[PDB]
């Protein structure tokens, strides 16, 4: 229940549950498949 | 008999071959893309030179030598003076851009050396003097010559360590960010493609850069017995999507 | 009026609870998020992207050489490294994990720790790197290493070998904080036959080590890092 | 959800452990891709290190001072402590400082608590009952110059009024220019040859002042504010480095000259464990 | 529910009261197998005696004090109480001790109170109304060297603020690193010669820490803290015989030498009434 | 605002109330149980076991 | 008596909090409207109005 | 909502940027009346100038 | 939830949302429209 | 109701209401009888 009315007094929001660290660990253009060659 | 290995970047009027490439980066795995209207605010209709201005730039040709300690270049800043892309940036108010960097150094089967390539988004740089003392503009606007971390502190220039980043923080880090390392063994040229990463829509050229470029060397150059010991390293850099907007009488700079 | 009680712990303060208050700015209208590459939601996201190990920590001041590990031609069955596991001090403590690590109390999980050869193209080298369980002491030569969880890896045109120090554990969970009870082995490398330099060539190549966590590890219980203090409050 | 599956011995032309780091990626090995393993099961979600939960527990980010006192003949209640401000900033104490800075641009609303307490350092007969005042100075608004001025009106300023050794709270929403604030910013204001250069001159969101309602009793009260501050509604973008060396500066990524080795010196070799 | 079925005489090769202890059973004798009895009705369910409501009442685990005082020239806060700790342990107070140690392994949250009261033992003109700051230092964090260091600043760790003469409240999850707490421990950290032996070894989940917040008064206040521990959700395995010897030190089994007999000698004979 | 009336009792600590209480530690996952044998219950389950009685108590 | 906890910022005054409040004069009718023309609504209505600036500043 | 439309080049004999003041008006005039715009959306609604606002602190 | 009988006792009102600034910017009495001329 | 969003933070559990003493009063291997005699 929220007792106030703006979105800012809201409690702390709720677990991403988002989690893709590929942006991060392979940013690489071409992909690559763990286990082919890295370097062909 | 496609390898990771050869590839070739067509940009413009302008074409790099790689022959020995070791796949490339694309920041935080996104593509430069033009500004969409749900993200705009000023009204202004943009400028898209196209492919007067998303070409290839070789900067001026840096040597590696076995006492080099690392050198850093700024965007938009290192492209300034190149072009029509130059003239664009001090004649509007406002731009963006992504880039391709392609940075090259060859050497042969006898040498070994690693060089760090890295993107920075935001380097906010350190003043060596302690305290508060601030970095003084033409220091951070290096132009296409580019910071060298090897040179002597500077009064009112930025500090220039390498095992701090120039921000306190630790070289071993630096991995953190968009990178790929050239390693005489393996590659011979790295490439990021960079997308337009700000809090805003679009910016000011002149007063803020959005990446710094940063060359490393990590594993000291060695050349073979009796070799030169240098080599020299080239950085060539390409704005794409670039947009201009709020054109006007053109700005003029500190120095 | 409605009858109420107050229990124990009214008025209390707790820097960690979440609850609702009034908004002093009633009506506000923030400015709209744009798109901006690179948005992060957990910590787990991020310590899985390796980072440098200043291994070679035997300098005296800070100096780029310490992520260095030197290696020398032609020695055979000698140790090229060698270092315990405490992923919450020593060699670990200021890479990206270890600094990490200390935001929390208890890890649990498995590290990947690899290791990218620089040496010229045309020199060659076998190693070994061994994991040793805990229960043992840190292996004193590699016949005592070679027992354990152990890679011997080919340097060839694929330059890096990514070994994988396994959670080998009684209890679930393990303190950051370096403990005993708690601790997790040991990890060594030595010649497996030994690095031979092509003609031409000569000195020391090294090793670059990195260090990531494998999407198997969990950090639980948020503390405070003894990596960053204070004397003063900081002013403009 | 498995955190390991089952895997056997291994004879293959296909070997997921090779790989080269000099393409920038770092390739998702498992333990089941170089040892035999068995079925385990996680029995966790990372639930404690989503930044919302990273960043939003409270952190003391400020502590003044202010005093009750007879104003008579003070030339300069600021300088008095008849009332202090504090423009406003969350990079002053370090401990929450390099947690945010682990991202280089973050938005979220925060919620204040403001704890007063008071001290009474030289003989008084009892400890009165002060209210404190706390109100936000927008850039752009009369700062108050004394301690009863007209400004503390605040009849277009959001301000509390709560007693000392109580608390008070509430919440702000985002009041960033910007879709986020700069953890980080390599420009200045504009393009000249001696402005001030980081964010210090993109975070000037004016400051807050305290002061003292009660007017002076016949001995001095000395009544130390603490603000903490609770991130809510957080989103956090691009990564960075955590900080190494010490800070020395407000919005300056300036560390001090002669600091200390950071990295742990080994006591023995390389080879030592 | 039957307490007691009716029974009758009995003439019977079937004999339910010999049986043979050797075995290790408690056969399951009844008053009807050996009496004649009359129905009667249990009226009862044994509600009080749960594990959970056996632990669940809070019990005092500790009492320690902090001063407030001018810390000018003190040079060491830790020792002038100028703020404690108390390297958390539930084996301090033998009342709730006993209790537990009738269990090997127990698993449960933890509700604190803590009350805080304050003493002025010599000559005040008044009260001064202080506030508390509690707050847990996980192991591996910056251990607090003054009473206004930096640590206090708890960005990370979770920490209350209450006035002396209330109460603060709260829960905490099992923070155990096992499945359950192990209320024993016949082992050691690590095969050595001079480690220690028990849970003393095992039971290190860091130290709390309290400290005023205020600065100091011209008098002196005495604040004495006392935190009361309360299992919720408990669950306890393997049942063990009761504590008979005295206890000498938190987490070793060890008695006293030179105690006294625990069982009662009889005034009289084995035969006596 | 509701209005309300505080009753005698307001502020007390009674060692053995239950009620709920804000967590130190927001989300924190606690370790798994395993199985273990020997489960206590009740008390009443463990007092039907029997043990010795010293009855010769005359030392 | 239902079992409540205070939390921080209890007793606070916020001047731009919106809350409800007993009447002082329970029952009051007021006086019916009118039609007045003119009514304001946003600062946003006024502002659009043009007005005179005093450019010429140099005196 | 749009705070600007797209508007191109212009070569009329409908000039909305000439008025005559004295009329007593404000003439509705938008930047795309007079240069060359591209869309963009207000995301706003003018909340926090509403006089309930303006005097209800 | 109002907990009190009276209206003025209720919180502040809500956004008119109403917004018609013609009367103030064009109140002439014969219609002009914009790229018409102001004065025929 | 609970008012808040972990599990430690809810009140006393509720009786097991388990109950089974032969754990503990008859962990033997062949099953005894009462009645039956304890050796044969
Ligand atoms: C980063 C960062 C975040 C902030 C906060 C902005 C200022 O927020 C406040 C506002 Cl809008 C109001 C009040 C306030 N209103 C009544 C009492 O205090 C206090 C603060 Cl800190 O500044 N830098
Ligand atoms: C057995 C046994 C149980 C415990 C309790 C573990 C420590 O629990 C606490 C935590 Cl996680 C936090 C706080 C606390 N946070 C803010 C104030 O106090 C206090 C304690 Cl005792 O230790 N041994």
């Amino acid at each position: 229940i929220n007792y106030y009315k703006d979105a800012a007094s809201t409690s702390s929001a709720g677990q991403s549950l988002s989690m893709d660290p590929s942006k991060f660990t392979e940013p690489v253009k071409d992909l690559m498949l763990k286990g082919a060659p890295a370097l062909n | 008999g496609y390898s990771d290995r050869v590839q070739q970047i067509t940009l413009g009027n302008s074409t790099i071959t790689t022959q020995e490439a070791a796949n490339a980066v694309v920041c935080y795995a996104e593509w430069p893309e033009y500004l969409p209207d749900v993200d705009a605010s000023d009204v202004n209709k943009t400028s898209k030179p196209d492919t007067s201005v998303c070409r290839f730039y070789t900067l001026d040709s840096k040597t590696w030598t076995t006492g080099s300690k690392g050198w850093c270049w700024k965007l938009p800043d290192a492209l300034k003076d190149m072009g029509v892309f130059g003239q664009n940036m001090f004649f509007h108010s406002l731009g963006r851009s992504g880039y391709t960097v392609h940075v090259q150094c060859n050497a042969t089967k006898f040498h070994s050396g690693c060089l760090l390539v890295v993107v920075i988004p935001e380097h906010q740089l350190a003043s060596h003097e302690g305290g508060n003392v601030s970095v003084k503009y033409t220091f951070t606007h290096p132009g296409e010559r580019g910071i060298d971390l090897s040179s002597a502190n500077e009064v009112g220039g930025p500090v220039k360590d390498v095992v701090y980043n120039m921000n306190g923080t630790l070289l071993g880090n630096l991995l953190i960010f968009p990178h790929q390392f050239i390693n005489l063994r393996t590659n011979n040229t790295a490439t990021i493609v960079i997308p337009y990463i700000n809090s805003v829509p679009i910016d000011s050229m002149t007063r803020h850069n959005n990446v710094s470029l940063m060359v490393i060397p990590i594993a000291p150059l060695t050349v073979p017995t009796g070799a030169t010991p240098s080599l020299p390293i080239t950085v060539t850099i390409a704005p794409m999507c670039t947009e201009f907007s709020g054109i006007r009488s053109k700005s003029i700079v500190p120095q | 009026g409605l009858p109420t009680t107050t229990l124990p712990g009214s008025g209390q303060f707790l820097t960690t609870d979440d609850r609702q208050s009034p908004s002093a700015l009633p009506n506000y209208e923030p400015t709209p998020r744009i798109h901006i590459p690179g948005k992060v939601h957990n910590l787990l996201e991020i310590i899985q992207v390796d980072t440098l190990i200043p291994m070679n920590n035997t300098h005296t001041k800070d100096e780029v050489n310490s992520y260095l590990i030197p290696l020398n031609a032609n020695r055979q069955n000698e140790q090229v490294f060698g270092t315990n596991l405490f992923i919450g001090d020593g060699v670990f403590k200021t890479t990206l994990l270890g600094e990490i690590v200390q935001y929390y109390t208890h890890w649990s999980g498995s590290l990947r720790f690899s290791l990218m050869y620089t040496g010229p193209a045309l020199s060659s080298a076998k190693l070994i790197l061994a994991y040793t369980p805990p229960g043992a002491r840190g292996p004193q030569d590699r016949r005592e290493a070679m027992l354990g969880t152990h890679v011997v890896w080919d340097i060839g045109l694929q330059s890096t070998i990514v070994m994988t120090i396994p959670w080998t554990s009684g209890v679930q969970f393990r303190y950051t904080d370096p403990d005993t009870y708690t601790s997790a082995g040991f990890l060594s490398c030595w010649y497996q036959t030994s690095l031979i330099l092509p003609p031409e060539t000569t000195g020391q190549v090294y090793l670059l080590s990195f260090i990531s966590a494998c999407p198997d590890f969990k950090l639980r219980l948020m503390k405070d890092t003894q990596t960053i203090s204070q004397t003063v409050a900081l002013t403009e | 959800t498995v955190a390991s599956i089952s895997s056997g011995p291994k004879h293959t032309q296909k070997v997921p452990i090779l790989t080269a780091n000099e393409t920038g990626a770092t390739m998702p090995v498992l333990p089941s891709d170089s040892i035999e393993t068995r079925t385990t099961y996680m029995h966790f979600n990372g639930s404690e290190t989503d930044v919302e939960c990273f960043l939003g527990r409270a952190a003391c980010v400020h502590v003044t001072e202010i005093q009750n006192k007879d104003a008579t003949g003070i030339d300069n209640h600021r300088e008095a402590k008849l009332f202090n401000d504090w423009k406003i900033n969350l990079s002053s104490l370090v401990q929450l400082r390099k947690k945010l800075e682990l991202f280089t641009y973050v938005r979220f609303d925060s919620e204040y608590t403001i704890l007063a307490t008071a001290s009474q350092p030289d003989s008084a007969n009892y400890s009165s009952n002060l209210v404190v005042q706390a109100m936000y100075v927008p850039p752009g608004a009369p700062n108050p110059k004394e301690w009863d001025d007209y400004t503390w009106q605040s009849a277009s300023n959001p301000s509390v009024f709560f007693k000392v050794g109580d608390t008070s709270r509430f919440s702000v929403p985002y009041v960033g220019l910007a879709s986020a604030y700069n953890c980080f910013y390599d420009g200045y204001s504009h393009d000249d040859a001696e402005t001030q250069y980081g964010i210090t001159v993109l975070n000037h969101m004016g400051s807050m002042a305290f002061r003292i309602v009660n007017e002076h009793d016949e001995h001095k009260t000395l009544v130390k504010i603490r603000v903490y501050h609770r991130a809510k509604h957080v989103e956090a973008w691009i990564p960075r480095a955590p900080r190494a060396l010490p800070y020395t500066s407000i919005g300056r990524t300036n560390y001090p000259k002669n600091t200390e080795p950071v990295i742990k010196k080994r006591k023995g070799d390389i080879k030592s464990y």
